[PDB]
C-alpha cells in the first residue's frame, strides 16, 4: 500500500495559503471511522516535528493556520499565512496497514522576487600546491531560485564531469540559495594550462557571467 | 531522548544504537526507529511495543535488524546488519502511539471468545531524539587540510579530505554571524568529504579587518584557527 505527495516541491509568498495532498492506494479509514494518516515536517539538522494526526486533529503546540483534512484515500495539508519559518518538507504517514509507510515527502520553499549571483573565483592556495593537488572554486552568492548552471573552462575548453558542487538551505532571512563548486585538477595539469573562468547561468542575469583568473 | 552517538562501521559488520527515555516515557510510548539517508526521505524502519508483545520491522530489513530493549526498561536498542553503503544515515528513536484494536470476535454457544484477532495502528509518532548518524565506509578517521581561498570581495576556508563527518567552522571565533556561507560537504571518490566555507566582506576592510576561520573535526581531534588575508 503506496501513499504518495503532490506537489513535489512548493513556492509560496509569505503570508499565502500552501495546500499539499496524501494519496493513497488502499484506503486509510479504520472501521471505527478513524482515518489513520499523520502529518510531519522536518526541517534540516532537527528531530521532525508531528503536526497533524488522524487526519484533523492538531498536536500540542502547532497553531491553526496547519490544518489536516481529507478521508478514505485522499489527504490535505494546508498551510495558511506561510512564515519563513515554515519552509521545510512535510511528510505524511498512514498507520492503518502494515507495514506502515511515510510518503515521499513535499519540499516547501519561500517564493522571492528574482536575485542574481555575486560570483568570485578562488585559485589554488599555494599551501594547496606542494601536495600534488590542485582545486578552484567557484562562489555563487545570495541568488534566487535555485536553478542555476555553472559551466567550468580551464584555456576555453568546456569541463564536464570533473567539478562538484553544492548548495546551501534557502536562508531564513533574504530566502536566498549559495552555491559552492570545485573543480578539481593535478599540480602537472593545472600548470599546463593558463586560464581558468567560471560562466555563471541565471535567470537573474541578461547574459551568462564569467569570472576568471590566470596563472600568474 | 537522549540517543548514542554517531557510529561508523565498515560494509557488512553491524551497529547497535541506543536510546533513552525519561522516566518511564517507554512504557506509555512505544518504541519506533526511523531512518533517513543523503538523498532520501523519512523512512520507517521498525517498532517494539511497550507491552512487549510485538516486534516488527519494514520489508528492507526483515532478517537484518533485531530491536531489544534493557529490561530495567530503560534502554532501547536497534541493530542492524548486511550494512550496504544505502544503510548509512541519520537514525531516529521515537515514541508512539498505537490503538490496539479487536476487528474480528466469534463467540461459541458457550458466549466464551472461540475466535478473535487485535491489530495494532500508528496514530502517531511523537517526541523524537537528536539522531544517531551511521557512516558505513571503507575509509578511516582522517584530519582534514584546511586551505586559504583568497582573490566589496569574498574570502574563505576549504576543509578537505577528512573522514567522517561532521566539521565546524566558526568564524572569527564567533564574532562574525554575518555574510558566512557554510556549505554542504559532498562526498569524494577518494571516499572523504570536502567542505568549504566563505565570508563576503567590502574589500575595504581587507587591510584594516582580520578573518580567522575556526575548524572542528572531532572524530580525529583536528582543530585549526586559520587566518585568510590576500
Amino acid at each position: 500500500t503506496v501513499v504518495t505527495q503532490s506537489p513535489l516541491s512548493l513556492s509560496v509568498t509569505p503570508g499565502e495559503a500552501a495546500s499539499m495532498s496524501c494519496t493513497s492506494t488502499q484506503s486509510l479509514r479504520h472501521s471505527n471511522g478513524a482515518n489513520y494518516l499523520a502529518w510531519y515536517q522536518h526541517k534540516p539538522g532537527q528531530s521532525p516535528r508531528l503536526l497533524i494526526r488522524l487526519g484533523s486533529q492538531r498536536a500540542s503546540g502547532v497553531p491553526d493556520r496547519f490544518s489536516g483534512s481529507g478521508s478514505g484515500t485522499h489527504f490535505t495539508l494546508k498551510i495558511s499565512r506561510v512564515e519563513a519559518d515554515d519552509a521545510a518538507i512535510y511528510y505524511c504517514m498512514q498507520g492503518l496497514n502494515r507495514p506502515w509507510t511515510f510518503g515521499k515527502g513535499t519540499k516547501l520553499e519561500i517564493k522571492r522576487t528574482v536575485a542574481a549571483p555575486s560570483v568570485f573565483i578562488f585559485p589554488p592556495s599555494d599551501e594547496q600546491l606542494k601536495s600534488g593537488t590542485a582545486s578552484v572554486v567557484c562562489l555563487l552568492n545570495n541568488f534566487y531560485p535555485r536553478e542555476a548552471k555553472v559551466q567550468w573552462k580551464v584555456d576555453n575548453a568546456l569541463q564536464s564531469g570533473n567539478s562538484q558542487e553544492s548548495v546551501t538551505e534557502q536562508d531564513s532571512k533574504d530566502s536566498t540559495y549559495s552555491l559552492s563548486s570545485t573543480l578539481t585538477l593535478s599540480k602537472a595539469d593545472y600548470e599546463k594550462h593558463k586560464v581558468y573562468a567560471c560562466e555563471v547561468t541565471h535567470q537573474g542575469l541578461s547574459s551568462p557571467v564569467t569570472k576568471s583568473f590566470n596563472r600568474g | 531522548l537522549v540517543q548514542s552517538g554517531a557510529e561508523v562501521k565498515k560494509p557488512g559488520s553491524s551497529v547497535k544504537v541506543s536510546c533513552k527515555a525519561s522516566g518511564n516515557t517507554f512504557r506509555k510510548y512505544d518504541v519506533h526507529w526511523v531512518r533517513q539517508a543523503t538523498g532520501q526521505g523519512l523512512e520507517w524502519v521498525g517498532w517494539m511495543s511497550h507491552e512487549g508483545d510485538k516486534t516488527e520491522s519494514a520489508q528492507r530489513f526483515k532478517g537484518r535488524v533485531s530491536f531489544t530493549r534493557d529490561n530495567s526498561a530503560s534502554t532501547a536498542y536497534i541493530e542492524l546488519r548486511g550494512l550496504t553503503s544505502d544503510d548509512t544515515a541519520i537514525y531516529y528513536c521515537t515514541g508512539g502511539s498505537k490503538h490496539r484494536l479487536r476487528d474480528y470476535v466469534l463467540y461459541d454457544d458457550y458466549g466464551l471468545i472461540n475466535q478473535q484477532e487485535w491489530n495494532d495502528y500508528l496514530e502517531f509518532l511523537d517526541v523524537w531524539g537528536h539522531g544517531t548518524a551511521v557512516t558505513v565506509s571503507s575509509a578511516s578517521t582522517k584530519g582534514p587540510s584546511v586551505f586559504p581561498l583568497a582573490p566589496t570581495a569574498a574570502l574563505g576556508c576549504l576543509v578537505k579530505d577528512y573522514f567522517p563527518e561532521p566539521v565546524t567552522v566558526s568564524w572569527n571565533s564567533g564574532a562574525l554571524t554575518s555574510g558566512v556561507h557554510t556549505f554542504p560537504a559532498v562526498l569524494q571518490s577518494s571516499g572523504l568529504y570536502s567542505l568549504s566555507s566563505v565570508v563576503t566582506v567590502p574589500s575595504s576592510s581587507l587591510g584594516t579587518q582580520t578573518y580567522i576561520c575556526n575548524v572542528n573535526h572531532k572524530p580525529s581531534n583536528t582543530k585549526v584557527d586559520k587566518k585568510v588575508e590576500p
